[PDB]
């Protein structure tokens, strides 16, 4: 009802920057956690290091629901969002 | 004599034999994970350039320990591309990457937004970067690498 | 592991692993396979290939090369003296640095051909 | 005050791809006017098909698309700027991408502001 | 010092067999643990069988 | 409150080495020296000595911040001549010429006297 389908996906298809901080937060915060991690490690040890070195291989495993003024919303997985 | 391109034949470099010839030549950057392995270890591209009225041809070479019995041929060398690894240098003329990078052009290609390596950092060698996404900067790069290959040549006064 | 071993052989990352060893292993191989004495078919016919061969040519000791269907990585060395000669069957395995045969490392084919050579005209 | 500076571009696709030179350019001119024709029509500032949304995103990039169609003229690009093939492409989708960076994030607090 | 009970361990009345093959039984239990699945990042590295 | 102890500007600790030399890969040749609990005295003077030589063609200094007592300087010499081999050569130089240099006022010192 109030989800989207895929097809008719409006919103923008890039990364805001916004979410880029809010996902790096969530993804170092859980690393931190002991959560496993999705890409090999060469030396790197902050957990915020290793959020960003998910990202930009696309490999966060979170999803994105932006909320539309009407309360429907569309959900975007972070490995479909284009990142600068 | 043609000159040598030397590729590191290392699986995680971003430029390997299978598709050297449409990144150097045509312009065009394809993931070389998903293209098929190439069997010859020998290449040759052609590089069109005002510094020059007609066409450069160039000999891509892989893996230089069948190709190198002679000392001769390393003066024909004019870029090296290494993946930041100590180990493509056992057999190479200078062990020591320092001194054949000071010897030599040193070219590492990386992926836009990704860290460079720490031995790359402490190396006298170019960084190019190729954007994941927008495949209009290939030619620009490409630009970029044969701007100071063609200089190195110019500098060798070769002839052709 | 920041250290890997195959065998005596170590290397420190999975390309170096793989370059050093995959590779030449394979390119020993193809020159198994382009090398004129050699033949990929199924261990019996080889046999069969190489008793004709002897009793035509009953003049001459032949020796064929064949896969080691058994052991991967591995050649079956076939060679018969004569027709009298009972068909005698060595083990080569397919290393970097070439082909061991009788405790002894080949760097090419050839002179894998010679060094067996030189085997039969000692141990004879 | 207009988005993504074109003049910079242009320098920078000189410099870049060493445009001087009495060399001849090699870009025909149906290509220069169906790629700035096409490069007018991906400048998105709303997405969707709706026909309300396509007379939007219309309206949105008028001021920019005259600048676009002012600075990259057929006889501009061949005399002017005397960009070649490579170079044209290189500032079609310069242009593209600079524009995409150009727009407001959605959750921009902007009244406060 | 373990079994510092002096319970009569009797066969006659003390089922020895029952509690030893329960003792078998909690340290075989003790034996057992948990074993999980590895994950590798390379380009070359993929989750198969032999077969597979 | 937070001000340092002043002797920590000539004290040197014992985990702390006085004299620190990295390679400089950037260009043939070349070392970077850090001295610790140094400052312009000996430095100046190891530079202007330097620059005399001629197998040394590149040396310099800099101090970071005032507030911390060390300084890091960059030598470079010929192909011929480790840069080592010319630091040594320098500072024996400059003993040499403060040697005669004393010699020298203890002789005026005493005809004057």
């Amino acid at each position: 009802e109030l989800a989207i389908l895929k097809e008719e996906r409006t919103t923008t298809p890039y990364l805001t920057k916004y979410e880029r901080a809010r996902i790096l937060g969530t993804r170092a915060l859980q690393i931190s956690m002991n959560a496993p991690v999705l890409v090999d490690i060469e030396g790197e040890t902050d957990p915020l290091q290793i959020a960003m070195k998910e990202l930009s291989q696309r490999k966060i495993p979170l999803v994105i629901r932006r909320y539309l003024p009407d309360g429907s919303y569309e959900d975007w997985g972070c490995d479909e969002l284009i990142v600068d | 004599k043609e000159p040598i391109i030397v590729l590191s034949p290392a699986a995680s470099s971003l430029v390997r034999m299978s598709n050297v010839k449409e990144f150097l030549q045509e312009g065009k950057f394809l993931d070389p994970s998903k293209e098929p392995a190439s069997s010859s270890n020998l290449l040759a591209i052609q590089r069109k350039s005002s510094r020059f009225k007609t066409p450069i041809k160039l000999l891509v070479v892989d893996n230089v320990e069948k190709l190198f019995t002679k000392s001769e041929y390393w003066d024909r060398v004019v870029a090296i591309v290494t993946t930041g690894k100590d180990w493509q240098f056992k057999n190479y003329k200078y062990k020591d990457p320092q001194i054949l990078f000071q010897k030599f052009n040193g070219f590492y290609f990386k992926y836009k937004g990704d860290a460079v390596p720490a031995s790359v950092k402490s190396w006298n060698v170019k960084v190019l970067d190729i954007d994941r996404v927008e495949r209009f900067s290939d030619r620009q790069v490409v630009e970029q690498f044969w701007d100071t290959v063609e200089n190195t040549l110019v500098a060798k006064r070769y002839k052709s | 592991g920041r250290v890997l071993l195959v065998g005596k052989y170590r290397y420190h990352d999975l390309d170096e692993l793989l370059v050093e060893y995959v590779n030449n292993v394979a390119n020993k191989v193809e020159l198994m396979v382009s090398h004129d004495k050699f033949m990929s078919d199924s261990l019996d016919y080889v046999k069969e290939w190489l008793e004709r061969y002897s009793k035509a040519n009953g003049n001459r000791s032949h020796y064929i090369f064949t896969f080691n269907r058994k052991a991967p990585g591995w050649f079956f060395l076939l060679f018969k003296l004569n027709p009298t000669s009972e068909i005698k069957i060595w083990n080569v395995k397919a290393l970097p640095d070439g082909y061991l045969l009788a405790n002894n490392v080949y760097p090419d084919t050839n002179s894998l051909c010679n060094g067996f050579k030189t085997l039969m005209s000692s141990r004879r | 005050p207009l988005p993504v500076n074109l003049r910079r571009i242009i320098q920078n696709a000189q410099q870049i791809f060493h445009l001087d030179r009495a060399k001849a350019s090699d870009l025909t001119i149906p290509e220069i006017i169906h790629g700035v024709r096409d490069l007018c029509k991906k400048l998105f500032v709303l997405r969707g098909e709706n026909e309300l949304i396509k007379e939007a995103q219309q309206n949105a990039t008028s001021l920019f698309q005259c600048l676009v169609r002012a600075r990259l003229a057929t006889r501009r690009i061949l005399e002017e700027f005397r960009l070649n093939r490579d170079a044209f492409e290189w500032v079609l989708g310069t242009i593209e991408a600079q524009f995409q960076r150009s727009l407001v994030h959605p959750g921009e607090m902007v009244g406060v502001i | 010092q373990v079994a510092g009970l002096n319970v009569n361990r009797n066969p006659k009345f003390w089922d020895i067999e029952s509690e030893n093959r329960d003792r078998q039984e909690e340290i075989d239990k003790q034996r057992e643990e948990s074993r999980e699945s590895r994950v590798i990042k390379h380009p070359f590295f993929h989750n198969m069988k032999s077969k597979e | 409150m937070n001000a340092p102890d002043r002797f920590e500007l000539f004290i040197l600790p014992d985990d702390v080495p006085k004299l620190k030399i990295t390679p400089d890969s950037r260009v043939p040749n070349c070392i970077i020296i850090k001295f610790e609990r140094e400052d312009h005295t000996l430095a100046n003077l190891l530079r202007e000595e330097l620059a005399l030589y001629p197998d040394v063609t590149f040396v310099a200094y800099k101090v970071e911040h005032p507030l911390f007592a060390n300084f890091v300087m960059r030598l470079q010499t010929e192909e011929g001549t480790r840069p080592k081999q010319a630091l040594e050569r320098a500072c024996a130089s400059i003993i040499n010429k403060l040697k005669t240099l004393d010699h020298k006022f203890n002789e005026e010192w005493n005809i004057k006297n």
